[PDB]
C-alpha cells in the first residue's frame, strides 16, 4: 500500500486524482469537450506541478518550496 | 533559528541585547551563534560573552574598558556546588535531632 | 494621523494603504465578528473603543483573488501559515469583513482545536450510532452565524424535511432559521442541525442564489488527533465526530459560487510541536492530501514601515506610558525584543 | 563565594561612563582609572541596561517567587502592571472632563507611590528589661520600612480569604486602595503606628 | 579452614546449586510459558520444589572472602567496607586512591 | 496495527536473523531469555566466589 512506500509516487496518487477532478468541472464551466486525461497531463504546468509535490513530500519541506507548488496552482486553476 | 523562535522567555532576548545596547549599536551586526549544553539561562549567558566578546573587534579601545567594567567581558566563575556525604545538600545540613 | 486611512470600505484598499489601520464600526464588528477576533484583540477594543486593522500584503494579496474569483469553476482553497503571532487570524478577519458587505454568507470557524478536546457532555449521535455529538459546542456556533447571516435566514430555504423527532419535523420549503432556531432551542439537535446548514448551504451556493464563504480558523485539526476519550478510556478519531465529519465536506472543492479561506494555528493543536509553522507539518499527509490543490499565503513579522505605524497607534491612543517609550532607543528595544512581532510586540507594549 | 575579595560589583548605569571626561572631578576621574586595574564581576541575569529596569518592580518580583519560578513571578507582575493599567482606561473614559485630569493612568507611578504611602515610620522592638520583654517604639530604618510595605502586599495578597481570586486581580485591587490611602495594608500600618504611640512611655528603655 | 560455619554453609549452598542449574532450567521452561498444558505445568511444580533447598540459588549469600561479612560487601572485590579500606589506605589496591572533589 | 506486507516482511527478516517466527507472547519470550544466557549459579562469579 502507500504507507509501505518509503518514496511518494505522483502516479495513481491523492493529487493526480484530485488535480484531474478539479481540472474536469473547469471544462464543464467552459462547456468544452476537450475531457481527455493523457492530454492535461501531458501539458508543462501538469509536470511542473507534479515536481512540486514530489519534492515536499520527499525532500525537506521549506519556504521555497510552498512558494515554487503555489505558482503551479495558480496556472491551472486560472488564478492571474 | 532566530533567536526570538529559540528564546521564547523576555529576559533571555534582554541578555543577547545587552551588549549591543550598550555600545548604542543595535541594528547593525548579523549574529551567528551555536550554543551546546547548559540550560535556558546559561545558553544566554554563554552568548553575550561570546557576542560581546566578539564585538570588541569592531568597537574603540576605550568602548572595551567600559563592556569590561560592565560585566560583558567576565566569565561567571559560579557554579553547582557538591553535595557532601553527610549532608542534605551542598550546604544545607541533616535536621539536627 | 499617519498610520490610520479614512477609506473603512475593504473592497477599495490597495498598496498605498499598506501600513495603515483602518476603522471596523461596532454595527460591523457585532454583526461580523461576534466570536472571530482574537481574545487579546478584543481587550484592545474594548480599551481603546475602537477597532482598527491594518491593511497588510496577505491579506491585499488575498483580496485581489476573491474579486476576480471566477464563481462558476470550483472554489479555491486559500491556506494563510505563518509562523507564531504573525497576523493570519487577524488578516483572515480583513477578508470576512470584505466579503459580508457584498452581501455573501459568511460560514465563519472561529477555533476549530476546540471541537477535538475538552468536551465534557460527549453524547451519541441518534441519526447514526457509531458517531458522537458536541450540542454545547454546535448551539454557541448557531447563535453566531444566526448573528452574522439573520437577513437571510428567511430568504434561504430548505430542499428536503428533516426529521427532528417523530413528534416534530422541518418540512420542505420553510426559512433554514427554524433549523437554526431548533438547534438553539433544544440544544440536542444543534449538532444535526449544523450537518443540515453545511449541506443547504454548499447544494444552494451551486445553483447560484447566493455567494458562500467558508471561513475556517485553525484548519488542521480536522485531519488530526483528538484529546477526546470514550467510556472505555480509548481516544476517539476525528472523524468519528459527527460536527468535524460533516465540516470536511464543505472544504472540498466539489460546488461552485462560493471561496474558502482557512488559517492554520499551531496555537491550540493537539500534538504538535511549538515551532511548527509549515502546512505540512501541522496538516499532515491526510491533511494536505485533501486540501491539495490549495493556494498558501504566506504571513510573516512586521517589516519596518509596518512597525513603526504600529507604535504610532499605541502612541496616538496614549497606550505607551513609560517617558523612554516614544524616543528612538526605546524602538529599537521594541524591535529587537520582538523581532517585529505583532504578538510579542503587543504583549510587550501592553505593561508599559 | 567563588568570587575573591578583589572582585567589585558591576556598574550597569549607562550614562555614566558617556560623561563627558570635561564633567569629570578630580576625584571621580581618579576612580575611573582605578577600576580599570581592578577585577569586575560578570552581570546577573536579573538587570540589564534597558530603559524600563526598575529596581522595585525586580525586588517585588523576587519577593513573590517561590522556588526559583521567576518566570510566574514576573508573569503576575506584569498581569498586575496590565490589569492596573485597563481598570484606570476604564475609569477614565466614564470620568467627566474635569475628572480625567486626576486619574493616574501609569502602573509605575501607582506601584511606587502605593509602597510608599504603606512604609511605616516606627516600629514595635521587644526589649528584655527586667526578665520582660516590652514592645518598644524603635525609629525603623529607611530599609527596613521599604522592606515592610512589600512584605505587608504579598502577605494580605497570599492570604486565604479570598476564596478563588488570581493573584494579578489581587494585587492590582491592593495596590489601587494603597494609591488611596485604603485598604486593609495601610490600615496595618495605622494599627502599628497606634501602638507605638500608646506605647511611648516605654521609649527609654532602649539604649541605641 | 573458613572463617566460620556461615561461610561453611553459602560454600555448600553454591556447590548444589552449581550441580542442579540445568535442571532447574529445563524444568523451569516448561513453568514459565503460556503454552504447554496445565497438566504438565503442575507437574513440573512438584519437580522442581522437590530438589534440595540448597539448590536454589536465592540462599546463596554474598560475603566477604576474608571475615564472612554478610552486610556492607563491595561485589568488584568481594571484600567488606573494613577490609577494602584496610587495603586502600595501605596503598595496596591499584588505582584506589581517596576522592577530593 | 501493521499492513499485511510489513508484517509479512517482519516474519522474513525474523527467519534470517534467526528470531523467533511465530507469534509468541511475553511469557513465552522468557524461555529465549533462559537459555539464551549462563544462569547465575553455573557463572563463575558464583560458584568461585570463595578462595
Ligand atoms: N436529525 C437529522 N439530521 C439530518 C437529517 N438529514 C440530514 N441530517 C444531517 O445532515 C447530515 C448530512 O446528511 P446526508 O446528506 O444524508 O449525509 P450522511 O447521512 O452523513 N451520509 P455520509 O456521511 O456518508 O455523507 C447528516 O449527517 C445529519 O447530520 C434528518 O432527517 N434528521
Ligand atoms: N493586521 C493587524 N492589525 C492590527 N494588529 C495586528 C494585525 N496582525 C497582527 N496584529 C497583532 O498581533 C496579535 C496576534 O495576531 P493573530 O492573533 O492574528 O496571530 P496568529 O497568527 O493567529 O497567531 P497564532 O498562530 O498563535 O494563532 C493581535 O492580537 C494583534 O495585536
Ligand atoms: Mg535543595
Ligand atoms: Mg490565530
Ligand atoms: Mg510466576
Amino acid at each position: 500500500t502507500e504507507a509501505d512506500m518509503e518514496e511518494y509516487i505522483w502516479e495513481n496518487s491523492s493529487s493526480e486524482r484530485n488535480i484531474l477532478e478539479t481540472l474536469l468541472q473547469m471544462k464543464a464551466a467552459e462547456k468544452n469537450m476537450e475531457i481527455n486525461k493523457e492530454e492535461l497531463l501531458g501539458t508543462k504546468e501538469i509536470e511542473e506541478y507534479k515536481k512540486s509535490v514530489v519534492s515536499l513530500k520527499n525532500e525537506e519541506e521549506n519556504e521555497n518550496s510552498i512558494s515554487q507548488y503555489k505558482e503551479s496552482v495558480k496556472r491551472l486553476l486560472n488564478v492571474t | 533559528i532566530d533567536y526570538q523562535l529559540y528564546f521564547p522567555i523576555t529576559q533571555d532576548r534582554e541578555q543577547l541585547m545587552f551588549p549591543f545596547h550598550f555600545v548604542d549599536r543595535l541594528g547593525k551586526h548579523d549574529v551567528t551563534c551555536t550554543v551546546s549544553g547548559g540550560g535556558r539561562s546559561a545558553q544566554a549567558g554563554a552568548i553575550r560573552l561570546a557576542m560581546a566578546k566578539a564585538l570588541c573587534s569592531f568597537v574603540t579601545e576605550d568602548e572595551v574598558e567600559w563592556m569590561r567594567q560592565a560585566g560583558l567581558l567576565t566569565t561567571d566563575p559560579r557554579v553547582r556546588e557538591r553535595k557532601k556525604p553527610g549532608q542534605e545538600g551542598a550546604r544545607r545540613k541533616f535536621t539536627w535531632k | 494621523a499617519i498610520s490610520r486611512t479614512n477609506e473603512n470600505d475593504p473592497a477599495k484598499h490597495g498598496d498605498q494603504h499598506e501600513g495603515q489601520h483602518y476603522n471596523i464600526s461596532p454595527q460591523d464588528l457585532e454583526t461580523v465578528f461576534p466570536h472571530g477576533l482574537p481574545p487579546r484583540f478584543v481587550m484592545q477594543v474594548k480599551t481603546f473603543s475602537e477597532a482598527c486593522l491594518m491593511v497588510r500584503k496577505p491579506a491585499l494579496e488575498l483580496l485581489h483573488y476573491l474579486k476576480n474569483t471566477s464563481f462558476a469553476y470550483p472554489a479555491i482553497r486559500y491556506l494563510l501559515y505563518g509562523e507564531k503571532g504573525t497576523g493570519k487570524t487577524l488578516s483572515l478577519c480583513h477578508v470576512i469583513h470584505f466579503c459580508a458587505k457584498q452581501d455573501w454568507l459568511i460560514l465563519h470557524i472561529p477555533d476549530a482545536h476546540l471541537w477535538v478536546k475538552n468536551c465534557r457532555d460527549l453524547l451519541q449521535s441518534s441519526y447514526n450510532k457509531q458517531r458522537f455529538d458536541q450540542p454545547l459546542e454546535a448551539s454557541t456556533w448557531l447563535k453566531n452565524f444566526k448573528t452574522t447571516n439573520e437577513r437571510f435566514l428567511n430568504q434561504i430555504k430548505v430542499q428536503e424535511k428533516y426529521v427532528w423527532n417523530k413528534r416534530e419535523s422541518t418540512e420542505k420549503g420553510s426559512p433554514l432559521g427554524e433549523v437554526v432556531e431548533q438547534g438553539i432551542t433544544r440544544v440536542r439537535n444543534a449538532t444535526d442541525a449544523v450537518g443540515i446548514v453545511l449541506k443547504e448551504l454548499k447544494r444552494q451556493s451551486s445553483l447560484g442564489m447566493f455567494h458562500l464563504l467558508v471561513a475556517v480558523d485553525g484548519i488542521n485539526a480536522l485531519w488530526g488527533r483528538t484529546t477526546l476519550k470514550r467510556e472505555d478510556k480509548s481516544p476517539i478519531a476525528p472523524e468519528e465526530l459527527a460536527l468535524v465529519h460533516n465540516l470536511r465536506k464543505m472544504m472540498k472543492n466539489d460546488w461552485h459560487g462560493g471561496a474558502i479561506v482557512s488559517a492554520l494555528s499551531q496555537t491550540g493543536s493537539l500534538f504538535k510541536p511549538r515551532k511548527a509553522y509549515l502546512p505540512q507539518e501541522l496538516l499532515g499527509k491526510e491533511g494536505f492530501d485533501a486540501l491539495d490543490p490549495f493556494i498558501p499565503i504566506l504571513v510573516s513579522n512586521y517589516n519596518p514601515k509596518e512597525f513603526e505605524s504600529c507604535i504610532q497607534y499605541y502612541l496616538e491612543n496614549n497606550w505607551l506610558q513609560h517617558e523612554k517609550a516614544p524616543t528612538e532607543e526605546g524602538k529599537k528595544e521594541l524591535l529587537f525584543l520582538s523581532n517585529a512581532n505583532p504578538s510579542l510586540l503587543e504583549r510587550h507594549c501592553a505593561y508599559l | 563565594s567563588r568570587y575573591s575579595p578583589e572582585f567589585k560589583d558591576p556598574l550597569i548605569d549607562k550614562e555614566y561612563y558617556r560623561k563627558p571626561v570635561e564633567e569629570l572631578t578630580e576625584e571621580e576621574k581618579y576612580v575611573r582609572e582605578l577600576k580599570k586595574t581592578q577585577l569586575i564581576k560578570a552581570a546577573p541575569a536579573g538587570k540589564t541596561s534597558s530603559v524600563f529596569e526598575d529596581p522595585v518592580i525586580s525586588k517585588f518580583t523576587n519577593m513573590m517567587m517561590i522556588g526559583g519560578n521567576k518566570v510566574l513571578a514576573r508573569s503576575l507582575m506584569i498581569q498586575t502592571l496590565e490589569a492596573v493599567k485597563r481598570k484606570q482606561f476604564e475609569k477614565y473614559h466614564a470620568a467627566s472632563a474635569e475628572e480625567q485630569a486626576t486619574i493616574e493612568r501609569n502602573p509605575y507611578t501607582i506601584f511606587h507611590q502605593a509602597l510608599k504611602n504603606c512604609e511605616p515610620m516606627i516600629g514595635l522592638v521587644p526589649i528584655l528589661k527586667g526578665g520582660r520583654f516590652y514592645q518598644v517604639p524603635v525609629p525603623l530604618p529607611d530599609r527596613r520600612r521599604r522592606f515592610l510595605a512589600m512584605k505587608w502586599m504579598i502577605t494580605e495578597c497570599r492570604d486565604k480569604k479570598h476564596q478563588r481570586t488570581l493573584m494579578p486581580e489581587k494585587l492590582s485591587h491592593k495596590l489601587l486602595e494603597a494609591f488611596h490611602n485604603q485598604g486593609p495594608v495601610i490600615k496595618r500600618k495605622h494599627d502599628l503606628h497606634k501602638m507605638a504611640e500608646a506605647n511611648r512611655a516605654l521609649a527609654h528603655y532602649r539604649w541605641w | 579452614h573458613y572463617v566460620d560455619w556461615r561461610m561453611w554453609r553459602d560454600v555448600k549452598r553454591r556447590k548444589m546449586a552449581y550441580e542442579y542449574a540445568d535442571e532447574r532450567l529445563r524444568i523451569n521452561s516448561l513453568r514459565k510459558n503460556t503454552i504447554l498444558p496445565k497438566i504438565l505445568q503442575d507437574v513440573a511444580d512438584e519437580e522442581i520444589a522437590a530438589l534440595p533447598r540448597d539448590s536454589c540459588p536465592v540462599r546463596i549469600r554474598n560475603r566477604c572472602v576474608m571475615t564472612s561479612r554478610p552486610r556492607g560487601v563491595k561485589r568488584r572485590w568481594r571484600l567488606s567496607r573494613i577490609v577494602f579500606r584496610h587495603l586502600a589506605d595501605h596503598g595496596q589496591l591499584s588505582g584506589i586512591q581517596r576522592a577530593t572533589w | 496495527s501493521l499492513s499485511e506486507y510489513a508484517f509479512r516482511m517482519s516474519r522474513l527478516s525474523a527467519r534470517l536473523f534467526g528470531e523467533v517466527t511465530r507469534p509468541t507472547n511475553s511469557k513465552s519470550m522468557k524461555v529465549v531469555k533462559l537459555f539464551s544466557e549462563l544462569p547465575l549459579a553455573k557463572k563463575k562469579e558464583t560458584y568461585d566466589w570463595y578462595p
